[PDB]
RNA sequence: AGGGGAGUGAAAUAGAACCUGAAACCGUAUGCGUACAAGCAGUGGGAGCCUACUUGUUAGGUGACUGCGUACCUUUUGUAU
RNA sequence: AACCCACUCCCGUUGAAAAGGUAGGGGAUGACUUGUGGAUCGGAGUGAAAGGCUAAUCAAGCUCGGAGAUAGCUGGUUCUC
RNA sequence: AGGUGGUCGGGUAGAGAAUACCAAGGCGCUUGAGAGAACUCGGGUGAAGGAACUAGGCAAAAUGGCACCGUAACUUCGGG
RNA sequence: CUUGUCGGGUAAGUUCCGACCUGCACGAAUGGCGUAACGAUGGCGGCGCUGUCUCCACCCGAGACUCAGUGAAAUUGAAA
RNA sequence: UGUCGGCUCAUCACAUCCUGGGGCUGAAGCCGGUCCCAAGGGUAUGGCUGUUCGCCAUUUAAAGUGGUACGCGAGCUGGGUUUAGAACGUCGUGAGACAGUUCGGUCCCUAUCUGCCGUGGACGUUUGAGAUUUGAGAGGGGCUGCUCCUAGUACGAGAGGACCGGAGUGGACGAACCUCUGGUGUUCCGGUUGUCACGCCAGUGGCAUUGCCGGGUAGCUAUGUUCGGAAAAGAUAACCGCUGAAAGCAUCUAAGCGGGAAACUUGCCUCAAGAUGAGAUCUCACUGGGAACUUGAUUCCCCUGAAGGGCCGUCGAAGACUACGACGUUGAUAGGCUGGGUGUGUAAGCGUUGUGAGGCGUUGAGCUAACCAGUACUAAUUGCCCGUGAGGCUUGACCA
């Protein structure tokens, strides 16, 4: 598991800015519908994370058309084109799984002023 | 994954609020139905002046599940409830408008009609 | 369940052919000459040529 | 299976197991030499050795942490004052375990746990 | 088939293609193998080559086994394996490296699987358990019937019962080589390989392949 | 506790759970047989080995190999049953 | 809740126990529960009645006698030619 | 691990002699040491589904307090 | 006879509910027909809830397993 | 000699349900009917009922028929039947009775022998030992749908619609694995309720199902990932022949030569020389005397015990005990220690702000199991026991 660390480390060349659970991020996703490529957008609140080097992942949550959807992203996959933090949230936990039960004004997250 | 007696709702304006799976089609001893899989349902709750009545046996396609669908990069997309679209005898949707989002696994030669009508595709 | 016929003298003594006991590994403490178990402190309090417990 | 798993149950509950190794470590720092069963002696070095490392740096934070793990005022006093200063330059391995025989009562393999540089 | 290398399973990982798909990959480290003996028809009957790999301290190699490793100036390594070759030439003292494989190149991986000590019939033979309620008495994960009455009146040979999910040798066929690292002596293989990390694995060309 | 001597006695293997002291059952020692062989365990034939002594037309022990061979009682038309 | 009872599941069935245990369960100021002393008994007693109970014994207790009841029925029946 | 009449009965929470943690007082239940297989017993947590199990929702999970609001058919007018 | 026939409930109901009357073989104090409240009473159906189930997975204690001490039972014509 | 049905687990026959190969057809095509060969592999979920069965609903390539004490209770159940309670209808004056109904009603056994599934000890394989092996034989596996191209072609009045031959993607089943997605993770980190204690405040610890909870590393795991069934060859079944007479013709047969199926033998995977017929290859070790004879595969005495194996100890993704694998100071085998990682989520103390609860800073802080890498600080001794001294005889052929 010392030569595994070098195979994985030569694929870890992206930027991946710093972010934490409770933040509102916007993910740019590569999309195909035939021959023309384009970048779709996913915007939501980060509720989970996984810091395992190349095998890292994070989960964002959004309400699409009255329906909640959660997507898990592989950070170092070429699909995840870019990521930007739109708003910084202030939470005490590391995994915000309790947000799945709350819907409207109950699921607000206090902004991190500094 | 959807099996018999799973209660799933409807993403159309056909008349049903609530259907129930009674058979997973497409194989002997088949156990579950994923997104994009054909099932046979019965209508448990309806709307007074819709075009389907309570107690009707008919076919549907699963478009939204809590178990979710994986992608080639390892990612997964999960919804908060199971939803179906009712179909007539030509595998075509009965309703005319589609609610909520759908996914790109419906972009086959036989379900492009519900991809067009949906407000969003993930 | 229980036997239908009583076992013979030879049958029960064949089963006991795997019941013989083994012998331990005993060494002689080089400085003095006490016999102890191998890799164990001597009954006097010596191990590898050194007082360790002084009785 | 128990692949790559650490620890010994010793036919005790977790509260019993945690409470028994506090008594052994507290007794060890006071008598410098105890006699116990060999399986228990091998699980004690995973408890009593991290306590001696903690005592090499003396501070209010460290003494409070040591008292939370050995709830004995004398053992916290013995550490930070005698041990940790004696072992200030020892890269680990503060206790020695020697097989000594078997008990008369049930034939259990016994051992001698002692500290390495005892004054004796 | 008929010629391969002996390596050590290093672990699983992933690699991302440019198009976004992820390939599950098992890393296999193949230190160069050393030809120990060449077996021919006029000397042995069959035809094969014998191979050694690794490193062994001089105190663990016995006198008989050291003079065998000294006939061919090879130096002792851990273990010795034999590959039954079809029509190939190898002199004693040769080198066999990962460089006999390419990308694509379906291969067969032979290893010794993980050991589950003494398993029941549910885990070993995929039996189905009886009731957990409705009056069942101490018979939840037990097998059940194991025969019939007077006719035969014996249990048939080969009956499925419990015991020792094996640490036996198995082969997984038609695995695709994703990458071959000549300089670091690595062999990146798509899929899963039997055994635990650090175990010996045999890698040979695909037995079937064809399609 | 129990024993090894020494003493008593005609005799302690008459030693106090004490005259004689059988059988089932459990051991130690010696001789021969026994780890490619299928079954009421025997018998007809039979090699080799061991011991004794009248030195092999003898006596005792063992029984490789081989032909034949499904206990006893009762009750029954009839039982390896 | 204490106390009295015994509806369900599992364990136990060579039991910790010749009728229990752990979880739940019913009544709990009354046609209630209970201590001490007393009365009724073998074709007899008592019974909100199940042929239930009358000392781990009940479509007629236990014990000693008639008594070695009777048994057209099972079993067994001992040395030799 | 059964049965056995009566009396005393402290502190903090609590309606309480319930229940939890303690006091005075008493005890660790007369084989122990290991290891950490199947299987059995008593439990904890489970993805998606939710009675599809079964003779039968058996067993388990669930509800559970105090104050306030609100409460149907039917009724023997009390109730429910 | 019989899972009578018609209706309701279910995708599908030999059980359930409402009827009809051909009552093998109901019927008026061995009472007939109703009935609020009650029931560890029988049948049927819903909500919630769930390892009951698809289909089992992991974890924790007591055995089972090894060692030292004590030490049974039913059974048994003889067994190569 | 425990009697229906359910559950678990099966095994065989072929009178074949599907898949496979064919003849005839009142076979145009797509569909069928019937007969022949074929047992390799597969061969529903539910509603009602105690039901087997049956009838319904929706599937499937198909939902085969039978034997096995109508297979299977020292493997489970106990709904039905078939004890004791109670009731209805009918029969009897009555006690009571009913292959007539209804509600209720204790399922015991620690496996000696055979058998089967795993796993060891002894001995043998002709001197002994370390390692690698051949393969007589045995076992596992063998299922299949849909779409597209050929092609709207052949066929047909039209409607409708192929054979043969290729590509793709599934259902069930099996194996391995843990990179990903999750589960668990009473050995890690937090929050919080009641109460007791540490002199007290702060701060922590015990008990309450791990007190209740929120997360979660390694390992294990499926619902997660990858892979499999083949192609091909040989000999054939039914069937179709070529040449060809007996019997100037005809005729697959009598002589001779062919094609031919999921069945058979190989090909794929695993075990395999106790295959007493005990095989083969490479390498390593041992090169002393004396006596007694019942005179050689003999017996004893002294000296010498090698190659190697075991005991012992540190352990392991190996494991019930064994066995197996690695190591034992010329050493990274285990524990610690030193860095990193991972998880949790801003410790304590102090300083400020407020009357206090609280907030803010020092501070992504402190702690951190099983993971990675390095390091002899601690434990793996300074030993003992088995195993010997060149490996019989007879014959043949080459040397001498
Ligand atoms: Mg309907
Ligand atoms: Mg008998
Ligand atoms: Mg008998
Ligand atoms: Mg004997
Ligand atoms: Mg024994
Ligand atoms: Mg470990
Ligand atoms: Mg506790
Ligand atoms: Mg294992
Ligand atoms: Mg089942
Ligand atoms: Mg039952
Ligand atoms: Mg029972
Ligand atoms: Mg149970
Ligand atoms: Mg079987
Ligand atoms: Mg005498
Ligand atoms: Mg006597
Ligand atoms: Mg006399
Ligand atoms: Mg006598
Ligand atoms: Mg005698
Ligand atoms: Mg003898
Ligand atoms: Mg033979
Ligand atoms: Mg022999
Ligand atoms: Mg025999
Ligand atoms: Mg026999
Ligand atoms: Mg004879
Ligand atoms: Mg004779
Ligand atoms: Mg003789
Ligand atoms: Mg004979
Ligand atoms: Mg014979
Ligand atoms: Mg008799
Ligand atoms: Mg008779
Ligand atoms: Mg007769
Ligand atoms: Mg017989
Ligand atoms: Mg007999
Ligand atoms: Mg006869
Ligand atoms: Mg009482
Ligand atoms: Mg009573
Ligand atoms: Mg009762
Ligand atoms: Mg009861
Ligand atoms: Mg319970
Ligand atoms: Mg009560
Ligand atoms: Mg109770
Ligand atoms: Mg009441
Ligand atoms: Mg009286
Ligand atoms: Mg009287
Ligand atoms: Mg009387
Ligand atoms: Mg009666
Ligand atoms: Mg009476
Ligand atoms: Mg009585
Ligand atoms: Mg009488
Ligand atoms: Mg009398
Ligand atoms: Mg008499
Ligand atoms: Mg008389
Ligand atoms: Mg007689
Ligand atoms: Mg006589
Ligand atoms: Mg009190
Ligand atoms: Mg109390
Ligand atoms: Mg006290
Ligand atoms: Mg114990
Ligand atoms: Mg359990
Ligand atoms: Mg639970
Ligand atoms: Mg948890
Ligand atoms: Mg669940
Ligand atoms: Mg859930
Ligand atoms: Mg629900
Ligand atoms: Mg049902
Ligand atoms: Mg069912
Ligand atoms: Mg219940
Ligand atoms: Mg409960
Ligand atoms: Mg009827
Ligand atoms: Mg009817
Ligand atoms: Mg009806
Ligand atoms: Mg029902
Ligand atoms: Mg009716
Ligand atoms: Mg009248
Ligand atoms: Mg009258
Ligand atoms: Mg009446
Ligand atoms: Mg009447
Ligand atoms: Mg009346
Ligand atoms: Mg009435
Ligand atoms: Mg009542
Ligand atoms: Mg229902
Ligand atoms: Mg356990
Ligand atoms: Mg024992
Ligand atoms: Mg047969
Ligand atoms: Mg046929
Ligand atoms: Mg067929
Ligand atoms: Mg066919
Ligand atoms: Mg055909
Ligand atoms: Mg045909
Ligand atoms: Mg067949
Ligand atoms: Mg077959
Ligand atoms: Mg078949
Ligand atoms: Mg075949
Ligand atoms: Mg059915
Ligand atoms: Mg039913
Ligand atoms: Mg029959
Ligand atoms: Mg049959
Ligand atoms: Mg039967
Ligand atoms: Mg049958
Ligand atoms: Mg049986
Ligand atoms: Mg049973
Ligand atoms: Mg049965
Ligand atoms: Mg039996
Ligand atoms: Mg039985
Ligand atoms: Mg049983
Ligand atoms: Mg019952
Ligand atoms: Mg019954
Ligand atoms: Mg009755
Ligand atoms: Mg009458
Ligand atoms: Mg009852
Ligand atoms: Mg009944
Ligand atoms: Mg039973
Ligand atoms: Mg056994
Ligand atoms: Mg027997
Ligand atoms: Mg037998
Ligand atoms: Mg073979
Ligand atoms: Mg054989
Ligand atoms: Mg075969
Ligand atoms: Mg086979
Ligand atoms: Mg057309
Ligand atoms: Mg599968
Ligand atoms: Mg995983
Ligand atoms: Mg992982
Ligand atoms: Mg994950
Ligand atoms: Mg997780
Ligand atoms: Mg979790
Ligand atoms: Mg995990
Ligand atoms: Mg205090
Ligand atoms: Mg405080
Ligand atoms: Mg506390
Ligand atoms: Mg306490
Ligand atoms: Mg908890
Ligand atoms: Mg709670
Ligand atoms: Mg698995
Ligand atoms: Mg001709
Ligand atoms: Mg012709
Ligand atoms: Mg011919
Ligand atoms: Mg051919
Ligand atoms: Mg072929
Ligand atoms: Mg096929
Ligand atoms: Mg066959
Ligand atoms: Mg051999
Ligand atoms: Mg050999
Ligand atoms: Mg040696
Ligand atoms: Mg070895
Ligand atoms: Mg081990
Ligand atoms: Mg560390
Ligand atoms: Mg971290
Ligand atoms: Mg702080
Ligand atoms: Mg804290
Ligand atoms: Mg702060
Ligand atoms: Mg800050
Ligand atoms: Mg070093």
């Amino acid at each position: 598991n010392k030569i595994i660390q070098q195979i994985e480390a030569e694929q870890m060349n992206k930027e991946i800015p710093a972010f934490a659970p409770g933040d509102t991020v916007i993910v740019q996703v590569k999309v195909k519908e035939g021959d023309r490529q384009r970048l779709q957008a996913f915007e939501g609140v980060v509720i989970a994370k996984r810091n395992r080097g190349l095998n890292s992942a994070f989960t964002v949550r959004k309400i699409s058309n009255g329906v909640g959807v959660e997507r898990t992203f592989q950070t170092y996959s070429p699909i995840v084109d870019s990521l930007s933090v739109k708003r910084r949230g202030d939470v005490r936990k590391a995994k915000l799984y309790y947000l799945r039960a709350l819907s409207g004004k109950a699921a607000r997250i206090k902004e991190k002023l500094v | 994954m959807i099996q018999t007696q799973s209660m799933l709702d409807v993403a159309d304006n056909s008349g049903a609020r609530r259907v129930m799976c009674i058979k997973v089609l497409g194989g002997s001893h088949r156990r579950y139905a994923g997104i994009g899989d054909i099932i046979k349902v019965t209508v448990k709750e309806a709307i007074p002046r819709g075009k389907v009545k309570k107690g009707q046996v008919m076919t549907a396609v699963v478009v939204r599940t809590k178990h979710g669908v994986r992608r080639t990069d390892g990612s997964i997309i999960r919804f908060d409830g199971n939803a179906a679209v009712l179909l007539n005898n030509k595998q075509e949707p009965i309703g005319t408008r589609i609610f909520g989002p759908v996914t790109r696994e419906l972009r086959t030669e036989k379900f492009m009609k519900i991809v067009s009508l949906a407000p969003e595709v993930l | 369940a229980v036997q239908q016929n009583k076992k013979s003298r030879s049958a029960r003594d064949m089963r006991r052919s795997h019941d013989a006991l083994e012998s331990n590994a005993l060494s002689v403490e080089k400085s003095t000459g006490e016999v102890h178990l191998r890799h164990h402190v001597s009954p006097d309090g010596f191990y590898r040529g050194r007082k360790v417990v002084d009785k | 299976m128990r692949h790559r798993k650490s620890g010994r149950h010793l036919s005790r509950t977790s509260a019993h197991r945690k409470a028994m190794f506090q008594n052994m470590a507290v007794s060890l720092f006071e008598h410098e030499l105890i006699k116990t069963t060999l399986p228990k002696a091998k699980e004690l070095r995973r408890v009593a050795e991290p306590l001696i490392t903690l005592a090499k740096e003396d501070s209010v934070a460290n003494r409070r942490l040591a008292f939370d793990r050995t709830r004995s005022k004398a053992a916290v006093g013995k550490l930070f004052n005698d041990l940790g200063k004696r072992y200030a330059n020892r890269p680990g391995g503060y206790l020695r375990i020697l097989k000594c025989g078997f008990r008369a009562g049930d034939n259990a393999p016994m051992a001698y746990v002692e500290l390495v540089d005892r004054p004796v | 088939m008929t010629i391969g290398v002996v390596g050590r399973k290093c672990g699983m990982t992933r690699i991302f293609t440019e198009e976004g798909v992820s390939i599950p990959v098992t890393v296999i480290e193949v230190e160069p193998n050393r030809v120990t003996q060449f077996k021919t028809e006029e000397t042995d009957g069959y035809r094969a080559v014998q191979v050694t790999a690794g490193e062994r301290r001089a105190s663990r190699v016995t006198k008989a086994q050291a003079g065998h490793f000294a006939k061919a100036n090879v130096a002792a390594g851990r273990g010795v394996w034999e590959f039954r070759l079809g029509e190939e030439q190898y002199a004693a003292g040769d080198q066999i490296t990962v460089d006999l494989f390419q990308a694509g190149q379906m291969v067969d991986v032979t290893g010794e699987s993980k050991g589950k000590g003494f398993a029941g019939t549910i885990k070993r033979w995929n039996f189905r358990g009886q009731d957990n309620t409705h009056g069942n008495s101490v018979s939840h994960r037990v097998p059940g019937s194991i025969g019939q009455c007077q006719t035969p009146g014996r249990v048939f040979k080969g009956k499925k019962m419990s015991g020792h999910l094996g640490a036996e040798r198995v082969t997984v066929q038609s695995l695709e080589i994703v990458r071959v690292d000549a300089e670091r002596n690595l062999l990146l293989v798509k899929g899963a390989v039997p055994g635990a990390t650090g175990g010996d694995v045999i890698v040979r060309p695909a037995a079937k392949a064809r399609g």
